């Protein structure tokens, strides 16, 4: 069974199971291109295919581009096999990620960071063509070796950032994971608490900061009951603007602007595919 | 377009519509 995985310079530790072929998967090692993400038996033959494989990022179109960050739209059924790879990749870290045949329906957003060798993958999120239930992220990953660095609050950020240029209201699919809800809530804490950081209004409704952040109405309600920021005083329902909260939130921001990860609007270039 | 949950001990009903009064610290 498959213990680690070979990507790149780095050798990582596989979490959960992921439905490789047998013949694969009986391994404890898997040897993988960091570019085209096919999963090969050894070492050897990782080389003679790193020769070979002419690709030096993911398919499909640069739709973000700052500096050395990327974001590559792929099309589940322009580049399936891609997807596929990516989708038993990421199923080795995702322990609830229940989609890796049909990726067809799917769109996948594939952040990479680049230096002289090519642009190498920090993660990813996966989204439906077409949502019922107007989910904007289906499944999202940053790899391991990414983790805890600001990397997976920019993979959200960017998440809402398509649904505000598509005009459209979004949440992540349901359910959400231990980790993704912790993520998910440090990022609607940071989006409300500016808003109202740079509201200069007497009022407010919920429907108004949804439709400014892209952010469901029922995650901003119940982001604000985190914050104990919903009150009663005889009768009616008031926001309560923190005094703590905000001073702390700055002083937070700072670091955010200091260490460069953030998702720069303008640096975006994409109209909605089809 | 309403929401659901206690605050304090006591279970509210808010509207997303309706615009929301914004306070400071106060009384
Ligand atoms: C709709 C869903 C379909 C799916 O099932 S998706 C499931 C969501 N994806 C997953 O669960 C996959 C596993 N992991 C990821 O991809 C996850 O890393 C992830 C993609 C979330 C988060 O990735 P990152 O580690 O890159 O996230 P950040 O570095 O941006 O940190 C975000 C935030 O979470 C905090 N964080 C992150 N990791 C941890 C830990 N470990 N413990 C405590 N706190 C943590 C972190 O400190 C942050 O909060 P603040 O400090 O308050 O600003
Ligand atoms: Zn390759």
């Amino acid at each position: 069974m498959i213990k680690t995985i070979a990507f790149g310079r780095y050798e990582l530790d596989t979490w959960y199971h992921s439905p490789y072929p047998e013949e694969y998967a009986r391994l404890g090692r898997l040897y993988m291109c960091e570019f085209c993400l096919k999963y090969m038996k050894s070492q050897t033959i990782l080389r003679r295919h790193m020769a070979k494989c002419v690709w030096k990022h993911p398919p499909g179109d640069e739709i973000y581009r700052k500096g050395s960050i990327s974001v590559f739209e792929v099309d589940g059924k322009k580049n399936k096999i891609y997807c596929q790879n990516l989708c038993l990749l990421a199923k080795l870290f995702l322990d609830h990620k229940t989609l890796y045949y049909d990726v067809e329906p799917f769109l996948f957003y594939v952040m990479t960071e680049a230096d002289n060798t090519g642009c190498h993958l920090i993660g990813y999120f996966s989204k439906e063509k077409n949502s019922f239930l107007n989910y904007n992220v289906s499944c999202i990953l940053t790899m391991p070796q990414y983790m805890r660095q600001g990397y997976g609050k920019m993979l959200i950020d960017f998440s809402y950032l398509l649904s505000k240029v598509e005009e459209k209201v979004g949440s992540p699919e349901r359910p959400l994971s231990d980790l993704g809800l912790i993520s998910y809530r440090s990022y609607w804490k940071e989006v409300l608490l500016r808003y109202l950081h740079n509201f200069q209004g007497k009022e407010i409704s919920i429907k108004e900061i949804s439709q400014e952040t892209a952010v469901n109405p029922v995650d901003i309600v119940s982001t604000l009951q985190a914050l104990q920021m919903l009150k009663y005083w005889k009768g009616k329902h008031l926001v309560l603007k923190r005094q703590d909260l905000i001073d702390e939130w700055i002083a937070k921001e700072a670091k955010r602007s200091n260490s460069n990860k953030t998702m720069d609007p303008s640096c975006l270039k994409w109209t909605p595919p089809k | 377009g309403m929401v659901e949950i206690e605050i304090e001990g006591r279970l509210h009903r808010i509207s997303i519509f309706d615009p929301l009064e914004i306070i400071l610290e106060d009384d």
